[PDB]
Formats: structure tokens, C-alpha cells, sequence
RNA sequence: AAUUGAAGAGUUUGAUCAUGGCUCAGAUUGAACGCUGGCGGCAGGCCUAACACAUGCAAGUCGAACGGUAACAGGAAGAAG
RNA sequence: ACGGUCCAGACUCCUACGGGAGGCAGCAGUGGGGAAUAUUGCACAAUGGGCGCAAGCCUGAUGCAGCCAUGCCGCGUGUAU
RNA sequence: CAGAAGAAGCACCGGCUAACUCCGUGCCAGCAGCCGCGGUAAUACGGAGGGUGCAAGCGUUAAUCGGAAUUACUGGGCGUAA
């Protein structure tokens, strides 16, 4: 139900970065960003149209460590749900605890931030929830535990939060460890990279 | 020290063993039985040469009429156990055994098999070939590679002596610029491991791999 | 009835010694005075050695029935000796004394001189044969004469004084017999100290108890005289199960654990099921003898030996011709249960939580083996499930169709035995089919030389191949001799292949050709119109072309036997191996034996252990291995051919 | 507010366009089978023989309708060690 | 008129041979058939039903438990370096 | 409270269809939904390394609808293709 498969070659085969690794050192100098993995790795075919519409799907599912299950449930309530389906999606992805544990900067990577919400280290509107699906209401207050206040990582991770774009969306208090979704993220304010269309084919193909 | 009794002599010890205990039960005459008893005991001492005390209690287990067989089992474990395993070669002496045959690759192999092996024999079934590893009588390792019939038919089997399902195995001479080959054969035991425990002797497979040449 | 009370008894004999008669007898006049005597009758045929062995594994007692007038005969020895083998505790009883030549002390003779039993008469007839009236008790000494022809009123009466002196003389002899196995009894004896009848008794029982000594009883059950002594023997003598030594099992989780089972009504429920049957009113009848614990009517139990759970829906007790539900079992008894689907017999039942596995009876291979052939597809069918549902009853029998020649072999410990199989299921199943001795393997043979051509014919193939006869046991020899590419190379593999396929099928009855050495020397091909296929077509033709002149002809195997016999018997073998058209190649003397080396074809063998065992009353053994291949005598080639080609 | 909805591809020819059948990519299941198998919540579970059914259980209740007392648990009375 | 009556029939069963008994497509379960489908569980605590003035009694309805990856859903099998 | 301890497999990689080479085999053994592949340099057979897709599941089979405008009401046709 969750890949423990080396991080790296996934963002080898997608050709960008996945942010599964800390950052602390660069991606290139971990791996061979360029190469897609394998023996015959080096060789790049050309791209058929399913092959395009794939690899963007499995981009989105790689950053937010989601399964297909989860991930094809999250397309029907994109669908159902009025607006925009892509920017739909995008946002109830980004309404995952796991990731707003990450963008707060609780935890250096969306990994490690499972590890702290599944290990009930997290707590959301004063109540422990352990469940990384759990979706983050505007106005929530997520704060760590006091018990888990202490853990090396959690102030590691804030620093090495602080390296990276603070997100307008979440704001979030060093110390305190307490961090309130004001508002869910705007499809501008997600990153450009990922492309919605193309997820949205695949699953109506 | 332990006799290291062949592994066809402790096949040979087995068959003896099954069939004084066999005589047992089968003879109703007290007169025969002893007559196979000593037989047995005889035959036995010969293979062992000089017997020690292990020895001699399961030979006094074996002679007596109420021995079991599980008794036999136990007896048959302790007499494994002064059986030497068949050798293994290095992966490197392989290829000097079947310089012929590029990259031969040798399955792995029981270390019981081994001990109970007087011979090693694999087949290849995309090749149809199956391929027999024994050391001679000077103890220098002998390959021989040989086509195996598809098709199998139950008959006694010339490398045991023991009748069994068999197919005919070839063994070809060098050819020449002419092209002229000779394949000379008869038929063997599909299954190496069963023959193996099937042979006794190691003479009747020597003569066997004689037959071939 | 108590553990105490309880008697679990086997009946055993030789055949017609009065067995069954004696068990009829016996349950006519019964349980017996207050103790409990369950009785499992035991074959007497030499066939159903299997089932004694069975019986005597689940047995606490046994009752050897001989015939006055025979005494020990074989099958008495091989029964004995099974017996012997389990260790079961067995006492004499002596039957047909109204049988004319009755004599009971060369019965007892035949005891000491066959089987080397320690084994001394208790009681003494008077009378033999029509004059046989009364029976003398030695440990009581005391004379019970029947007045009756029911033998349901004995009279006790003094010894007669013509017998007196017969009767303390024999005594004497008793208690010498039971002193050698007893300190007290032997100080005693040679004390010349009163021994009461008590302590005789005990003396006795201890000694039956160890299968140290065999009290010896005498009597007619035709005459109905001697049964009911021999049923107070029964009680007096022969243990209980808290008297014999307790069963043995393992764990199922650790075999080298042993577990033994005592007889005790509250441990951990354990039996052993010994007997399964298939009755028309109650249906599949499983009977099994409980070691320890107790088991209730509709209670859930666990076949330790398959891991599976079981459901026994009744419990019935046999009461002769009557039988009983019963509520519950307890240890040491034997009965039958209901609703047991998977229990077969030598399967451990234990209680759901335990796991106790006790020894399981172990079945011979079988030492005869027959094909059988059914009328009609149909029938074989039938016969299949016929014999799954024998094989499940009888694991000694085995059953198995060959692959190769689609014949079905069955396998027995008899020839009796396979023939009551195949007769139930002529019977039982109404299964037409026809049983001989299985066809042995055959190979063919070249015997002369020859040069043949065979040619195809664009679809073009021509070879020239000489036919060589090899040497016995030289095996295939192929030799390509083509010089100057008379055929391409590419084509040599197809003749090989051609050749190969038409060898195995063979040339006369189909069987395959060995010992033969095939040279390609010469043939022809065209560039345009030569194939593969042609070149293997025009090898096989060339074999069917050899089979015309090379004079084929067919192998049998010759076994190598060594047959090891009293010198006595060593003339009927001699005449019994010549005339299975075997060659004796020597005869050596080994002991008090004789061993004759001979060479005879397997086809002969087939049935020579019974043959051998006839003929040496059961004292001679052989050993057969491979030797080779020879040629059949040209009158059985032909009826091989003919039974090949459907002639 | 109760909407948001609509993908083709391979295969007839030397090659082509059309026609036309065949095949595949999806979803779904009271499923079955093979290989494999951590936990939990929730739901489902004879489609076949409307085949034959061992054994227990699934329909009783009312003394506030009535004669009674078979019990039993008492009471009273009278005899009693 | 599932766990009522009568008759006839097929089946199974009892018998003193005269005459009798029975109906799981209620629950659990067995045999059989089939590629294939569960324990002869616990409780009437709640809901509902029958009878009762009520207490209560009865309730395989029902509430629950057992077996099964059969499905749906969630979670894990570590995570940084 | 102790300790990463106790917890990953299945199918697929000629094209359709995301995923490739090597070795063995030699119109054989085999594979296959379709098209087809295999006769000694097989990304199609079998195995290995590597990869893709899914995941306590993964394939296969059966069954229904879709794609099929291929019964066309929505929404087809009838000179020569029916
Ligand atoms: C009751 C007893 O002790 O033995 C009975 C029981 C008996 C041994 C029977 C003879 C024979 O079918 C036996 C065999 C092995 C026959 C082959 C199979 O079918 C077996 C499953 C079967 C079991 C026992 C059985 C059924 C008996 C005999 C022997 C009859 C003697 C002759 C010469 C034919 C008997 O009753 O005398
Ligand atoms: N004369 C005589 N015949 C007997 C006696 N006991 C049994 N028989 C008969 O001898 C035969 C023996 O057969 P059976 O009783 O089946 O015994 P089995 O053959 O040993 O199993 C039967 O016909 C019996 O009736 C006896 O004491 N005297
Ligand atoms: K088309
Ligand atoms: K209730
Ligand atoms: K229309
Ligand atoms: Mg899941
Ligand atoms: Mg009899
Ligand atoms: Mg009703
Ligand atoms: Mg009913
Ligand atoms: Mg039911
Ligand atoms: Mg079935
Ligand atoms: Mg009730
Ligand atoms: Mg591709
Ligand atoms: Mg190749
Ligand atoms: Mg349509
Ligand atoms: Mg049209
Ligand atoms: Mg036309
Ligand atoms: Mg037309
Ligand atoms: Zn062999």
C-alpha cells in the first residue's frame, strides 16, 4: 500500500526532481538525474501519446506518494465536485495532511511527514488524527504534539522548510509548531510543473 | 575412524538390510533365517572392514528377529554417516570438464544427493542433453555429454541393473572433415538421483560409461 | 465393567482348527463371571496374515485354537510368530478332541518341537475322540465332566484314581514350567511346598503376562466341552489393559517427543482406529480400541494422524448377533463409531486440543501382481472406483493403470487375496473383466546382417544403410559413413531421427529394437526436390526393408536367481526352475542350506515365492536380479506377435 | 446547489480510398481458478438438486375464566424422636 | 393453513404382521450435486412480536459472535543520512 | 512498555500497449486477444539481468454494457460494395 522502493529512481524515470529526498545536498550530486534508470536507461525513446498522458499522472502520484486506488477515487470527486477538474484535484491533494505537515515544514519530506501523522505525532483541531487522507478544512489549526515537540527531526525539518518557498496559504509558527490553513491553495499558487490536462485525459480516456 | 563406505556400497547395505528384514517376517524356518542372518552379518563386516562398536551393536540390532524398522532407519542414518559425499568440482574445473560446452552452468546439487551419488548426472531439456560427471577409477574426474531420448519406456536400466522408465542416451565420437560421426548407446534412467540410488555397484556404471566409448 | 474387569481377547488358528466355532461357543455361553471380554476374530487363511497383524497390534490377550488331531500347523507358526513380534500375552486351547485321532499330548509335543514354546498343559483330557467326557484341572486338581451334549451342566467330581497319578505328575510339571519363570513358585517347587491354588493362578498369570510361559487347555467346541474352562483361563490369565504395558505414541508437532498412553478413564482421550467397514443399515463402520480417556456419543474428536476434525455421530457396541448404541467409551474398551468420513484404519483419534499420534500399523508391498482388463469401457469405469473403494478398505492392495500399455496391474499379498478382489468386483460392482499375469517387457532384435535401400520419391530422398547385428547388451550403434557428400549434411540428422523413431516402435510386436548397429554409407540426393522429411521417410523405410531380411526377433529378461533351501527340498526346486525353462548354473552348500544359482526368464517368475514356498513347505527363500536379454523360443514369439497385432 | 457531456487502435492491397466483419484498450460481478497474503472498519456469502435429510432448536402464554392439586415451597392442625 | 386435519401416491421408518410414524424451500448441520458459497455459536442487554393486570414467560425474529481477501474503504510493512 | 523489530507479492516489456537486452532452443520445444512469432545472431519460445504497471493483492476464465453510427428513435443505408 506504500512504495519503500528506492526515491531517486522515480524522479529519474519522471526526468525531474520528485522532492524525495531532504535537499539537504543537490539531486544531481545523489544521482544521475538525467539518466533514466536502468541498464537501457541511457537510451530515450520517443514518447507515445498514452506514454505522455502516463507519466504526467504518475508525476502527481510520486510527489504526493498516492495510490492509484486513492488517486482514481480523487478524479471522481474532482469530476463531481463544480469547477475546474484539474485545479480540483490539484487542491485535494494538497488538502492531505501529509502535505500540509510538509509545507508547514514539520517534516523534511512528505515520507517523514507520514511517519509523524502516522505516528500520531500530529494533532489537528486539538484531536490526534493518524490518517495521512485526512483532508484540512480552511481555518484548521495543525499543531504537533508536545511529546513529539522534542524529536530532533521536527526542528531540522523546519529548517530545512525555511530554505524552501513558504507557501501563502498555510501559516505557520516556529515554536509553537502550530500552523492554520487560511485558505485552499490557488492552482497559481501550485506549482506550474505539473499538468492538469493531461491527468484528466488519461482518466477519461 | 568411520569406514568410508562408498555410496553405492551403503545403497548395496540398505538392499540387504530390507531384505533380512524382510526374511524375518516372510520366513517362517528359524534354520533359513539364521542361515541369512549370518549371511547378512558377514556381508556387512566385509563392507565396513574393521567394525567398530556402533557398528557392532546395529549389526546386533540387524541380527536380531525383533529388529524394526525404524531401528533400520536410525541404523541407516549411522551408517550415512560413514558414507562420504560424492565431490563437487570447482566452477572453473567444470568448464575444463566441457570445454566444448561454452558457459555450462551446473545446478545445485543436495549434499545428501552427494552422499548418496556415486555419480552426478543434470539434464539440459531445451538441449535434450544430459550431461553425467564421475570420477574414474585413478579418481580423475570424467564428463560425459549425451542426447536423451524424448520419448521414455519402462525397462531395466543398464546403469543400475534395475528396471526402470528409460531412455536411450548417445554418446557421438569426434567428427571429422569427412563429417563421419559414430553415436553409440543404450538406454538409461531418466532420473540421475534415482538411478544413483538405484546402482550398487560402482563396476556395473564404469562398464556402463565403457560401453558408450 | 472396570479396567480391571475388562478383557480385550483375539481368537487365532490355523485353518479349519475351529476357530470361528470356538468364538460362536464362547458368545453362546456369555461377559463372564463379572468381567467384561471383548473378542476380534483373526483369519486363519495364510492370506490374511494382514488382518491378524492388525488385530494383534490392538489386542491385549490372544487364544491360539489348534486341532487335536493336526496340532501346530504352518499357519499356527506364522501366526505365533506375529504374535511373538507384538508381544501379545496368548493362551492354548486345544479343539475337535471329539475329532477321531485326537491326541492332545502330540499337540503339545508339536508346541515345544515347532514353535520352542514354553508352553505346559493346565488341564488334562480324559478320554479322545467319542470317549472324551471330562476334563481335568491341574491347578485345582480337580475333574469337570460334562453330562451334557449343551455342556451347559458340569459335574465336579474327584479326580479318577486311573488318572490320579497322570494328573499330579502333570502338575508337577506345570508348576516346574511356571517356577522357571517365578523365584517364589520355583523355592517352593524344589522346597516340595504346598503351592495353593491362588498362588498358582498368580504364578501363571504373571508368567502368561511377561509371554514368558502359554498355558495349554484342551477341549471340543463342537462338543461344547472345555469352552467355559477355557473362558476362565481367558479372565484368570490374560492381562487387562492396565495389566499390559501402555501404548507408545508421538506428538504431531514433535515426533521425537514420546508420548505414552495409559489406560485411565480421566486423561487425555486417545484411540487408534484398527477396522473400517461398510454396512448397509449404519453405513461406513469405523472401529477403533480407545487407550485412554473417554469419548462421548456426538461429541467432536480429531484425527491426529491427517489433522482433520471429525464428527462421531453414534457409538455402537457389538453384542454377537445383536448390537448396541452406547452413550460413551471409555479406555481400554473397543467399539464402533458413525459419522467418521475421513478416520481410516491406522488413524490416531485424540481430543481437539490434543495431538497425540500412536504407532501406526505398517502395511507390506505387495508380492503379486496381476493385470486386469475390463470388457467394455464401461466396466473399467466401474472397476476404477471399484478398486479406489477396495484399496480404501485394503491398503495392502494396490491398483494402478500402466501408462504405457494402458493395462491394469493389481497388486496383492495372495493370489487368494487378488482373486476375492477381482470376484468382489464381479460381484459387488457387476464389473466384467479378465486378469493374467502382466505382459513383460520385451525388446526386439536383429540376428543376421544386411544391406538395404530405402528410397522416397519433387519430394526426394534415397540412403543406403547396413544393418549389423551388436553384441547382447552393446546397446544402438549409428555410424555415418557418407563420403563426398552422397547426402547433404543437413540431412543426416533427418535420417538419424527417422531411423530412431521407426527403432522404437519397432519391427514385429512393436516393442523396441536394441542391440543393433545401423551404417549410412551410401545414398542420393536433388537439389531441387530433397527435403528433410523425405530423408527421415526414406530412413524409415529403409528400417521396415531391413526387418525383411534381417531376421528379427524378440528378447525376453533373464533374472539371475539365487534360491536358498534345505537340502531336502533341493530336488523338487531343481525339477520346479526346469520347468520354468530355467538353467541351473550351480549349487553350493551353506550351512544346513542349500544355495542353487540359476537363470530364468521374468515371464516364469511370476507366482514362484508361493511355488517355492509350496515346495519347501514354506523353508526356502530366493533373491532375482537382471541378467540380459535372450531370445524367445519361436512358439511364444508367435502368440507375442499375434497378441500385438490383434491376431 | 441538485450540473461537468461524447477519445480510438490492429487486421483484406504491391500500394490506395471506401465498404465490411473480426479483435483489443474501459467499467461491472453473489463470481470461480492459479500464484501470493499484515491489520482494521463495513458489507456480502448454494446462482447448481423446488435433491434426500441424522440431531437439537425456531410458538407459546394466561391461576385476575374454571374444576383441581401432579409437583413443590410453605402455613395451620394433629400425632410424633 | 411451513413446524394443523382428512384422503391418495411416492419415499423413509416401526411392528407382536394386526397396524402404525414422518416431511429443514425456519436456524445450525449432514450426505449428494457442483467451478463454487460459512458455525449443529451467544443473548433475549436493545428494537420488534405473542400471551398476561402486571411481574414475567416465549421469540434461530432480532442483536451480536465464528468462518471466508468475496468486495469496498482506510492503514502498515519503517524514515532521514 | 520493548524493539525496525513481526509484515510484498503478481502480471507484463514485437505492434495495438507503458516497459530490452543477454543466453539457451532451432518451424523443435513453445507462444498467441488480434496481427502473427519459432527452420542457428528470437526485444514475441524458456530462463537471467534490467524495466513497466499494479499492490494484500495480481493475473486467468465466465458474464453484462461500452467502444459498435455494427439494427442508426437519438444516429446508417439500397447505380457498381449486402
Ligand atoms: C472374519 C475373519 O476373521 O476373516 C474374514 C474377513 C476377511 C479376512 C475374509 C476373507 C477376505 O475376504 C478378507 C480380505 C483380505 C479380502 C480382500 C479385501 O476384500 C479385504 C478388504 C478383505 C478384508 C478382510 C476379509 C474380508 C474372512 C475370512 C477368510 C475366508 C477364507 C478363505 C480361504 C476365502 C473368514 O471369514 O474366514
Ligand atoms: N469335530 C469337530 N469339529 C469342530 C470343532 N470345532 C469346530 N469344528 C468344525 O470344524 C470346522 C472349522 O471351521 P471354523 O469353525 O470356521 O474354523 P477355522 O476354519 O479355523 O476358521 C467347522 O466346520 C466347525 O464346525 C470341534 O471341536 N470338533
Ligand atoms: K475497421
Ligand atoms: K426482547
Ligand atoms: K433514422
Ligand atoms: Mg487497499
Ligand atoms: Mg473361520
Ligand atoms: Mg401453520
Ligand atoms: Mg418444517
Ligand atoms: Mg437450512
Ligand atoms: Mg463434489
Ligand atoms: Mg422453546
Ligand atoms: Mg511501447
Ligand atoms: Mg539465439
Ligand atoms: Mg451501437
Ligand atoms: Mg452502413
Ligand atoms: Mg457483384
Ligand atoms: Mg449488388
Ligand atoms: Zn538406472
Amino acid at each position: 500500500a506504500r512504495y519503500l522502493g528506492p526515491k531517486l529512481k522515480l524522479s529519474r524515470r519522471e526526468g525531474t526532481d520528485l522532492f524525495l529526498k531532504s535537499g539537504v545536498r543537490a539531486i544531481d550530486t545523489k544521482c544521475k538525474i538525467e539518466q533514466a534508470p536502468g541498464q537501457h536507461g541511457a537510451r530515450k525513446p520517443r514518447l507515445s501519446d498514452y506514454g505522455v498522458q502516463l507519466r504526467e499522472k504518475q508525476k502527481v502520484r510520486r510527489i504526493y506518494g498516492v495510490l492509484e486506488r486513492q488517486f482514481r477515487n480523487y478524479y471522481k470527486e474532482a469530476a463531481r465536485l463544480k469547477g475546474n477538474t484539474g485545479e480540483n484535484l490539484l487542491a485535494l491533494l494538497e488538502g492531505r495532511l501529509d502535505n500540509v505537515v510538509y509545507r508547514m515544514g514539520f517534516g523534511a519530506t512528505r515520507a517523514e511527514a507520514r511517519q509523524l501523522v502516522s505516528h500520531k505525532a500530529i494533532m489537528v483541531n486539538g484531536r490526534v488524527v493518524n490518517i495521512a487522507s485526512y483532508q484540512v478544512s480552511p481555518n484548521d489549526v495543525v499543531s504537533i504534539r508536545e511529546k513529539a515537540k522534542k524529536q530532533s527531526r521536527v526542528k531540522a525539518a523546519l529548517e530545512l522548510a525555511e530554505q524552501r518557498e513558504k507557501p501563502t496559504w498555510l501559516e505557520v509558527d516556529a515554536g509553537k509548531m502550530e500552523g492554520t490553513f487560511k485558505r485552499k491553495p490557488e492552482r497559481s499558487d501550485l506549482s506550474a510543473d505539473i499538468n492538469e490536462h493531461l491527468i484528466v485525459e488519461l482518466y477519461s480516456k | 575412524m568411520k569406514t568410508m563406505i562408498y555410496p553405492h556400497q551403503y545403497n548395496y547395505i540398505r538392499s540387504v538390510i530390507l531384505r533380512l528384514k524382510n526374511v524375518y517376517k516372510t520366513v517362517n524356518d528359524k534354520e533359513t533365517v539364521k542361515v541369512i542372518q549370518s549371511e547378512t552379518y558377514n556381508d556387512i563386516n566385509e563392507i565396513f572392514g574393521h567394525i567398530d562398536d556402533d557398528i557392532e551393536e546395529s549389526l546386533k540390532v540387524l541380527m536380531n528377529i525383533r529388529l524394526s524398522n525404524k531401528e533400520i532407519e536410525a541404523i541407516l542414518n549411522k551408517f550415512l554417516e560413514y558414507v562420504v559425499p560424492f565431490e563437487l568440482p570447482s566452477p572453473q574445473k567444470l568448464q575444463k570438464v566441457f570445454k566444448k560446452v561454452k558457459k555450462i552452468k551446473i545446478p545445485q546439487f543436495e549434499e545428501y544427493d552427494l552422499k548418496v551419488s556415486s555419480f552426478v548426472g543434470w539434464n539440459e531439456l531445451a538441449s535434450n542433453r544430459k550431461y553425467i560427471i564421475y570420477y574414474d577409477e585413478k579418481k580423475q574426474l570424467k564428463g560425459l555429454y549425451g542426447e536423451i531420448s524424448n520419448q521414455v519406456v519402462k525397462g531395466f536400466c543398464t546403469i543400475c541393473n534395475k528396471e526402470s522408465n528409460v531412455s536411450l542416451f548417445m554418446k557421438k565420437s569426434k567428427t571429422n572433415s569427412d563429417g563421419q560421426y559414430v553415436k553409440k548407446g543404450d538406454y538409461i534412467c531418466r532420473d540421475s538421483i534415482h538411478c544413483n540410488k538405484q546402482l550398487t555397484d560402482i563396476n556395473q556404471f564404469y562398464n556402463f560409461i565403457d560401453k558408450l566409448d | 465393567f472396570s479396567l480391571e474387569k475388562t478383557r480385550n481377547i483375539g481368537i487365532m488358528a490355523h485353518i479349519d482348527a475351529g476357530k470361528t466355532t470356538t468364538t460362536e461357543r464362547i458368545l453362546y455361553y456369555t461377559a463372564w463371571e463379572g468381567h467384561r471380554v471383548n473378542i476380534i476374530d483373526t483369519p486363519g487363511h495364510v492370506d490374511f496374515t494382514v488382518e491378524v497383524e492388525r488385530s494383534l497390534r490392538v489386542l491385549d490377550g490372544a487364544v491360539t485354537v489348534l486341532d487335536a488331531q493336526s496340532g501346530v500347523e504352518p499357519q499356527t507358526e506364522t501366526v505365533w510368530r506375529q504374535a511373538t513380534t507384538y508381544g501379545v500375552p496368548r493362551i492354548v486351547f486345544v479343539n475337535k478332541m471329539d475329532k477321531l485321532g485326537a491326541n492332545f499330548e502330540y499337540s503339545v509335543s508339536t508346541l515345544h518341537d515347532r514353535l520352542q514354546a514354553n508352553a505346559a498343559p493346565i488341564q488334562l483330557p480324559i478320554g479322545a475322540e467319542d470317549e472324551f467326557e471330562a476334563i481335568i484341572d491341574l491347578v485345582e486338581m480337580k475333574c469337570f465332566k460334562y453330562t451334557n451334549d449343551l455342556g451347559t451342566e458340569i459335574e465336579e467330581i474327584e479326580i479318577p484314581e486311573d488318572h490320579l497319578d497322570r494328573a499330579e505328575e502333570a502338575r508337577a510339571s506345570l508348576i516346574e514350567a511356571v517356577a522357571e519363570t517365578s523365584d517364589e513358585l520355583m523355592e517352593k517347587y524344589l522346597g516340595d511346598e504346598e503351592i495353593s491354588v491362588s498362588e498358582l493362578k498368580e504364578a501363571i498369570r504373571q508368567a502368561t503376562t511377561n509371554v514368558e510361559f502359554y498355558p495349554v487347555l484342551c477341549g471340543t467346541a463342537f462338543k461344547n466341552k472345555g469352552v467355559q474352562l477355557m473362558l476362565d483361563a481367558v479372565i484368570d490369565y490374560l492381562p487387562s489393559p492396565l495389566d499390559v504395558k501402555p501404548i507408545i505414541g508421538h506428538r504431531a508437532s514433535n515426533p521425537e517427543e514420546e508420548v505414552i498412553a495409559k489406560a485411565d478413564d480421566s486423561a487425555e482421550f486417545a484411540a487408534l482406529a484398527f477396522k473400517v467397514m461398510t454396512d448397509p443399515y449404519v453405513g461406513k463402520l469405523t472401529f477403533f480400541r480407545v487407550y485412554s480417556g473417554t469419548m462421548t456419543s456426538g461429541s467432536y474428536v480429531k484425527n491426529s494422524t491427517k489433522g482433520k476434525r471429525e464428527r462421531v455421530g453414534r457409538l455402537l457396541q457389538m453384542h454377537a448377533n445383536s448390537r448396541q448404541e452406547i452413550d460413551t467409551v471409555y479406555s481400554g474398551d473397543i467399539a464402533a463409531a458413525v459419522g467418521l468420513k475421513d478416520t481410516g484404519t491406522g488413524d490416531t483419534l485424540c481430543g481437539e486440543k490434543n495431538d497425540i499420534i500412536l504407532e501406526s500399523m505398517e502395511f507390506p508391498e505387495p508380492v503379486i501382481h496381476l493385470s486386469v482388463e475390463p470388457k467394455s469401457k464401461a466396466d473399467q469405469d466401474k472397476m476404477t472406483q471399484a478398486l479406489v473403494k477396495l484399496q480404501e478398505e485394503d491398503p495392502t492392495f494396490h491398483a494402478h493403470t500402466d501408462e504405457e500399455t494402458g493395462q491394469v496391474i493389481i497388486g496383492g499379498m495372495g493370489e487368494l487375496h487378488l482373486d476375492i478382489l477381482v470376484d468382489r468386483m464381479k460381484k459387488e460392482f457387476n464389473v466384467e473383466c479378465n486378469v493374467g499375469a502382466p505382459m513383460v517387457s520385451y525388446r526386439e532384435t536383429f540376428k543376421s546382417s544386411a544391406q538395404v535401400q530405402g528410397k522416397f520419391s519433387g519430394q526426394y530422398g534415397d540412403v543406403h544403410i547396413e544393418f549389423t547385428p551388436n553384441e547382447t547388451g552393446a546397446g544402438f550403434e549409428f555410424e555415418n559413413a557418407i563420403v563426398g557428400g552422397v547426402v547433404p549434411r543437413e540431412y543426416i540428422p533427418s535420417v538419424e531421427a527417422g531411423l530412431k523413431d521407426a527403432m522404437e516402435n519397432g519391427v514385429l510386436a512393436g516393442y523396441p529394437l536394441i542391440d543393433v548397429k545401423a551404417k549410412l554409407y551410401d545414398g542420393s540426393y536433388h537439389d531441387v526436390d530433397s527435403s528433410e522429411m523425405a530423408f527421415k521417410i526414406a530412413a524409415s523405410l529403409a528400417l521396415k526393408e531391413a526387418a525383411k531380411k534381417c531376421d528379427p526377433v524378440i528378447l525376453e529378461p533373464m533374472m539371475k536367481v539365487t534360491i536358498e533351501m534345505p537340502e531336502e527340498y533341493m530336488g523338487d526346486i531343481m525339477g520346479d526352475v526346469t520347468s520354468r525353462r530355467g538353467r541351473v548354473d550351480g549349487m553350493e552348500p551353506r550351512g544346513n542350506a542349500q544355495v542353487v544359482n540359476a537363470y530364468v526368464p521374468l515371464s516364469e517368475m511370476f507366482g514362484y515365492a508361493t511355488s517355492l514356498r509350496s515346495n519347501t513347505q514354506g523353508r526356502g527363500t530366493y533373491t532375482m536380479y537382471f541378467d540380459h536379454y535372450a531370445e524367445v523360443p519361436k512358439s511364444i514369439a508367435e502368440d507375442i506377435i499375434k497378441k500385438n497385432k490383434g491376431e
